RNA sequence: UUGACCUCGGAUCAGGUAGGAGGACCCGCUGAACUUAAGCAUAUCAAUAAGCGGAGGAAAAGAAACCAACAGGGAUUGCCCUAGUAACGGCGAGUGAAGCGGCAACAGCUCAAAUUUGAAAGCUGGCUUCGGCCCGCGUUGUAAUUUGGAGAGGAUGCUUUGGGCGAGGCUCCUUCUGAGUUCCCUGGAACGGGACGCCACAGAGGGUGAGAGCCCCGUAUAGUUGGAAGCCAAGCCUGUGUAAAGCUCCUUCGACGAGUCGAGUAGUUUGGGAAUGCUGCUCAAAAUGGGAGGUAAAUUUCUUCUAAAGCUAAAUACCGGCCAGAGACCGAUAGCGCACAAGUAGAGUGAUCGAAAGAUGAAAAGCACUUUGAAAAGAGGGUUAAAUAGCACGUGAAAUUGUUGAAAGGGAAGCGCUUGUGACCAGACUUGCGCCCGGCGGAUCAUCCGGUGUUCUCACCGGUGCACUCCGCCGGGCUCAGGCCAG
RNA sequence: GGGACCGAGGACCGCGCUCUGCAAGGAUGCUGGCGUAAUGGUCACCAGCGACCCGUCUUGAAACACGGACCAAGGAGUCAAGGUUUUGCGCGAGUGUUUGGGUGUAAAACCCGCACGCGUAAAGGUGAGAGCUUCGGCGCAUCAUCGACCGAUCCUGAUGUAUUCGGAUGGAUUUGAGUAGGAGCGUUAAGCCUUGGACCCGAAAGAUGGUGAAC
RNA sequence: CCCACCCAUACCCCGCCCUCAGGGUAGAAACGAUGCCCUGAGGAGUAGGCGGCCGUGGAGGUCAGUGACGAAGCCUAGGGCGUGAGCCCGGGUCGAACGGCCUCUAGUGCAGAUCUUGGUGGUAGUAGCAAAUAUCUAGCGAAACCACAG
RNA sequence: AAACUUUCAACAACGGAUCUCUUGGUUCUGGCAUCGAUGAAGAACGCAGCGAAAUGCGAUAAGUAAUGUGAAUUGCAGAAUUCCGUGAAUCAUCGAAUCUUU
């Protein structure tokens, strides 16, 4: 149960905040879990998704498909994986919008800021591990 | 709204025209113009007897009657057929006023939720907790739009002594769905008779029983009520040598044979 | 007695528990500001004026200058150490003087005064 | 209402006010009360644990158990039993338990320095010149108009000489 | 002739300030009528609405010319009771307080009436190298001292101090912090069902292709990263001038607000003719004074305060401002007029008046292409789980209408009771048990053995075998019981 | 002797009799029929009999009048305050925590210091009479009657009295919302009354503040 | 004047419903003593009074309730229950929630108010070609009125 | 005979009730105090590739600077514009500026 008076359990306010969110808040919302191997390697559970990550889809009709994220459409709250596409009536191959919660990141697009994010998350998790151990 | 329904500029057309005598909106270039107003019978009108905030929302109850009800609920909680008639799964519970030792819940022994779950499962309160977990259903009606989306049953009420057990056990029983915690000095009738139905399942501590002896002598202006009946067993009253001896012979049977 | 427009002047009290919480938090703020000090000032015992309430006593506004001088508390130090002073009240009798002087020496017996620096 | 409708359709951000109160609810600092103040306890329970009185007035409601914070005559003289025309003005002459109480007594009873006020160079020169002509006759120094222009009384000059150590 | 002073002006001189908005709450001024009194005029409405002026986060009020008659209380404000009491009234309608008592909050002060007179000690500006220099204001009074439950001046002996840095702390924003996408089925999609787990000071809430604690955001708890401004503050530097302050004593003093009180009179207002208060006109004070009360008590005895100058936080109000959190509220004819282009479209010369209008699908995958033709239109064909979900889009009632099938009718139709005819639809008792042989297999059978849990004498397993007993299963044999309707 | 309609109940108990069982406190026995349909139901039509168009209002009654094109949705004795009667409940000569304080898992629940409101305070005889009884009687509540006391009123007018104050004894056709062994306080539910928009809709008006013109 | 016959909701006999009344029922019953069993009588009704029961929105408790293997809604020349308001099931459509029971709560039940809003008709393809958009024939096209019919 | 009228059933219309939903209203509660001659509230005109509405802004005109985050925006079209970077963004914060006519 929420205790802090600043938190709201209103369904109306939560839906308004979700569907009227800025682009950076949408970045934070559009997060994906890491793979098992990356979770043991970096000690990080989930990261906000970005273009250039290689993911595997674990839910939906396109399960077990892998590919590189070529677009992060924050407005439509969806990502566009490579070769996971469709066909229009005319025959054009349009991408299929997949929610980032339905994928698992198998390879990260490692830059300096992403390494900083991973280091901060790992430091917090290990400091809570120290707090739990003693 | 105080002004809802009647923040309209409308006048009655009178008996000049062959229309109903209702105040209609003035103007001549709107869909609204010409429509009736100021009535519970009218669309976009003021309703009959608008609700006001100075309705009586709260009820004053005498403290003596509240203490009588709390004592009656406590007495009903010590009867196990009332516990199952209320809807509690206590068929594996060893004794109905389920007293556990305070050493199991003293300090930080139950302050973690896993330890509280283990204690509930060990003392026999497991099935009641699992009932609440499996009874989660979505609420029928518009209350889902108003912050009440789910409904579930009520599990065991933990009554403890905050002086002798501390308040760290409150944290360990908080996340377990259904189980509730209440100090022995501030018992709540809304929790002892949920829905107005008597016989709540209660796990006490030992210090809870000792201070339960203690705090009913500390209420000023209240003493534990004397019943108007000493022996509430009617079969003991009627089927006893005392009454059966002076009874005259029966004048008939339970079923009367038809004579003609 | 609803001859006037009483609808526009109905005062409900749905904010009674919220105002109680506000008052308790104000007392907590007073405690935070005056950390070892009590949040209240010392007030004298006075007799209720009328013949109906002459038998009982209550708390007054502040101690008389004669009461402070008889208790051994100087006038200018008294408001700075938690005692209330009232220059309007007079003793008028040797029995209120003795009672409030006893109250002041009882307060002096249980006071921990700290040096200025 | 029209303003609130405008902000709902506007792209301008909602300026969220932080919950900054004017008065702090907990004591702070490096003093004795701050390190023993429980933020999850009320005023009465905290002052009970300290061993101090929170409210000096008459009790206004019921309290919790263990509150401890909400408190010959030759001449017929009512005040002669009360005894133990000038009094000390800037201070009082006051003559198992909880640890905070004992710490407060200890810090209130510890010895302090005084910072004794010295004298100016010109005052010392004046008192010196006054001694070099009369020696010890403080009455003659008071009578002297030349060396004592402000016609100070011999008692004041004797007190100033004693403070200077010139007797 | 020249130079002051005083008074009245000018300047596109220098430095400032006011206006408008908002106005829920607040302070003033002004001020109705309907209505009730079953008519109506006093009264009520109402010292309200409208109108005008002026502020703030609160405002106002406020440290007694007070209450009281006490064994006294002790600035103001607000809550509770006082109390529908006192009082006033076509004594009708009715109107209608206050002291005391309980509580919330508490805080006290600044001037004028004094000679600094052994020293205008005071202040606004301009110039600055920022350290101290000029002009001006002011003696028709700027500092210090004092403010009547006081005070001053001397004497007296004790007791008190002033500035500048400041580690660090509090408040508030911020970074980070638990656990399944394991297996099977259904399904377009698992967030559903079944199995096995895990986290929980976190099972609030939201999203994700359907009900997700463990997919994601957040949530709980202590910390932790960086920053902003206030306030507090351990300590560390310095202080100074015969400088300031409190108390005590007394062969010395002690100034307290005037066209104001008050009297007469006219309005207005109040529960209030000591006019309840206020205002206008005429007259116009006092100094052991003045105001207000108490009292039949022997004469106005007594009691209690100081008006005509001023400041001040808190408790109190709040339809407005910056936010935040909620509800036994409403759910698109409801809830604000407005869930959406809403004070919009539109109407009026104008003041003003003022609507209707939400929902494809999980995802546009929003119908390619072939073929009629001039259409906001079809037929094939395609997407989709579904197109009888096709931006006329969730579901799709009734009124009303068209196509097909059946029946009836032409000086009303419709209804009640009772058969008949035609068409269509349903489908009656759910239809069982017991005995006697033969074979087989289990047991509650064996005074067989071993084990487990118990309410400690009852249950449950494992292994033995069919002498007895009891169950079933299979093959034969027989009897009985069976629902409704007629005679 | 012929016919019609009916078969209620469900071990035994009873009255009886023509007594090895019967027609005696309510129907059984035998035979036959029933699943490509026993028996029902719905719609339409025909047929026999019956039958003034609904709501409101007036009148002794009618008769007039008012409203009704149809369908969907909406649509009218409510909520407060103050009295009063009755049912339930707690405590009871007392009762009422919730102005407020404390506390809290935080508008909840739990606790109560002084007030305050309302109320209470400032046993007699005889006769009936429920009930009980050791059969002798004891007698509830309530009623009738005879008595007792008091605020106050009518005289008679004590010891006494400060010397102008007082009421003792005996008498009255006295009263009272008086006494004569307390019943109230709080709450819940229902009904009624008064005032607020007051069950819903429906004038002419009057007042305040504005907008325009032009007789 | 005599005989036979016809039929009212009237009388008589039987069945069934309800109400009222009388009786029985505990070392407990072969049925919630708020239950059951036996017996008798009675049944019009405006204003009005009392009781029981059905339905709607929401709240607390419970049914270890139903549900994408299909909730709610809607349609239905289907099947039942109840005196009745109503309730339950079948068939079709549909696509995300909903129901019973015990209490609580109310903006809780419509045929009408020259009722409000929306939609839709006969008149009527008629009158007329009119503001908006002297005849016949194309195209356009109302209104009054309307309980049902002469 | 055919035509018309009435009733019933299936299908197709008209219409938008019912059900379910809700970035809306409404009522309550809590913290806080902030418009303007340094030009406010309000009115008008302009600024985008396609802008009809709404919103943002002012000739520095769907914005400039500074800080933070860290890889977009997005209906279509374009960029040799940026991806181990003082750096995208119809991003957030916000202390510096620009700020037409009234």
């Amino acid at each position: 149960m929420k205790v802090r008076p600043t938190v709201s359990s209103s369904r109306r306010k939560a839906r308004k905040a979700h569907f009227s969110a800025p682009s950076s808040v949408r970045r934070v919302i559009m997060s994906a879990p890491l793979s098992k191997e990356l979770r043991e390697k970096y000690n990080v559970r989930s990261i906000p998704i970005r273009k250039g990550d290689e993911v595997q889809i674990v839910r939906g009709a396109h399960k077990d498909k892998e590919g590189k994220v070529t677009s992060v459409y924050r407005l439509k709250y969806v990502i566009h994986v490579e070769r996971v596409t469709r066909e229009k009536a005319t025959g054009q191959t349009v991408p299929i919008g997949i929610h980032p919660s339905n994928v698992v990141i198998t390879k990260l697009h490692l830059d300096k800021d992403r390494e900083n994010i991973l280091a901060r998350i790992k430091a917090g998790r290990e400091q809570v591990a120290k707090a739990k151990g003693k | 709204s105080e002004k809802a329904g009647h923040q309209t500029s409308a006048e009655s057309w009178g008996t000049g025209r062959a229309v109903a005598r209702i105040p209609r909106v003035s103007g001549g270039g709107t869909h609204r113009a010409g429509q009736g107003a100021f009535g519970n019978m009218c669309r976009s009108g003021r309703m009959f007897a608008p609700t006001k905030i100075w309705r009586k929302w709260h009820v004053k109850i005498n403290q003596g009657q509240k203490r009588f009800a709390t004592a009656s609920a406590l007495a009903a909680s010590a009867v196990a057929p009332l516990l199952m008639a209320r809807g509690h799964q206590v068929s594996t519970v060893p004794e109905v006023p389920l007293v556990v030792d305070s050493a199991a819940v003293a300090g930080d022994a139950v302050a973690k939720t896993a330890a509280a779950y283990k204690l509930l499962k060990a003392i026999g309160a497991g099935p009641d907790v699992e009932k609440v977990k499996k009874s989660k259903k979505l609420r029928a009606g518009k209350g889902k739009m108003r912050g009440r989306r789910h409904r579930q049953r009520r599990g065991p009420l933990i009554v403890y002594s905050p002086e002798h057990d501390g308040k760290e056990l409150v944290k360990g029983f908080r996340n377990i769905p259904g189980v509730e915690t209440c100090p022995v000095d501030a018992l709540n009738l809304l929790q002892l008779a949920p829905g107005g139905h008597l016989g709540r399942f209660i796990v006490w501590t030992s210090a809870a029983i000792k201070q339960l002896d203690a705090v009913y002598e500390s209420k000023k202006g209240f003493f534990l009520p004397a019943n108007i009946v000493s022996q509430a067993d009617l079969s003991r009253l009627i089927n006893s040598t005392e009454i059966q001896s002076v009874l005259r012979a029966p004048k008939g049977e339970a079923r009367t044979k038809r004579a003609c | 007695h609803f001859r006037k427009h009483w609808q526009r002047r109905v005062r409900c009290h749905f904010d009674q528990p919220g105002k109680k919480v506000t008052r308790r938090l104000a007392r907590r703020a007073k405690a935070a500001a005056l950390a070892p000090r009590p949040v209240d000032k010392l007030r004298p015992i006075v007799r209720c004026p009328t013949v109906k309430y002459n038998r009982r006593t209550r708390l007054g506004r502040g101690f008389t200058l004669e009461e402070l001088k008889a208790a051994g508390i100087p006038r200018l130090l008294a408001p700075t150490i938690g005692i209330a002073v009232d220059h309007r009240r007079k003793n008028l009798s040797e029995e209120s003087l003795a009672a409030n002087v006893q109250r002041l020496k009882d307060y002096k017996a249980r006071l921990i005064l700290f040096p200025r620096k | 209402r029209e303003l609130q409708k405008r902000k709902r359709r506007s792209s301008r951000p909602t300026i969220r006010m932080p919950n900054r109160r004017k008065k702090a609810l907990n004591p702070a600092g490096n003093n004795i009360i701050a390190k023993s103040w429980n933020k999850k306890e009320t005023l009465s329970q905290n002052y009970t644990r300290f061993g101090l009185v929170a409210k000096l007035g008459k009790a206004t409601g019921g309290t919790a158990p263990g509150n401890k914070a909400l408190l010959s005559e030759s001449d017929a003289v009512p005040q002669q039993q009360q005894q133990e025309n000038h009094i000390r003005q800037h201070d009082l002459e006051l003559e198992s338990k909880p640890e905070v109480l004992r710490a407060l007594e200890r810090e209130a009873t510890r010895p302090v320095e005084k910072t004794v006020r010295h004298q100016s160079e010109r005052e010392r020169e004046w008192l010196q010149r006054l001694v070099d002509k009369h020696g010890d006759d403080v009455a003659a120094m008071a009578r002297d108009r030349k060396l004592n222009p402000y016609q100070q009384t011999a008692s004041d000059i004797k007190r100033r000489l004693k403070k200077a150590g010139l007797l």
